[PDB]
C-alpha cells in the first residue's frame, strides 16, 4: 500500500539461477533456509535437478 | 529489551534539556 522510506537498500543479481528454460525430464526442487540471527538475515540457497 | 545491538524499532520516555550553561 505504501513504502515511506527504506532503511537499507539493495540491489544485485537476482536470486534465480534455473527459473528459464528447465528440461522436462527433470523438474526445479529450490530450496532456501531462511534465518534471522545476530542481527543478520541469513539465506542459505541450493538448487537441485 | 537488550539485544545484539538492539534496534529500537518496561520503555520510559524523557528527553535531555542540553545547555551551554551546564559545565559537569
Amino acid at each position: 500500500s505504501s513504502a515511506n522510506n527504506c532503511t537499507f537498500e539493495y540491489v544485485s543479481q537476482p536470486f534465480l539461477m534455473d527459473l528459464e528454460g528447465k528440461q522436462g525430464n527433470f523438474k526445479n526442487l529450490r530450496e532456501f533456509v531462511f534465518k534471522n540471527i545476530d542481527g543478520y538475515f541469513k539465506i542459505y540457497s541450493k538448487h537441485t535437478p | 529489551n537488550l539485544k545484539p545491538f538492539e534496534r529500537d524499532i518496561y520503555f520510559p520516555l524523557q528527553s535531555y534539556g542540553f545547555q551551554p550553561t551546564n559545565g559537569v
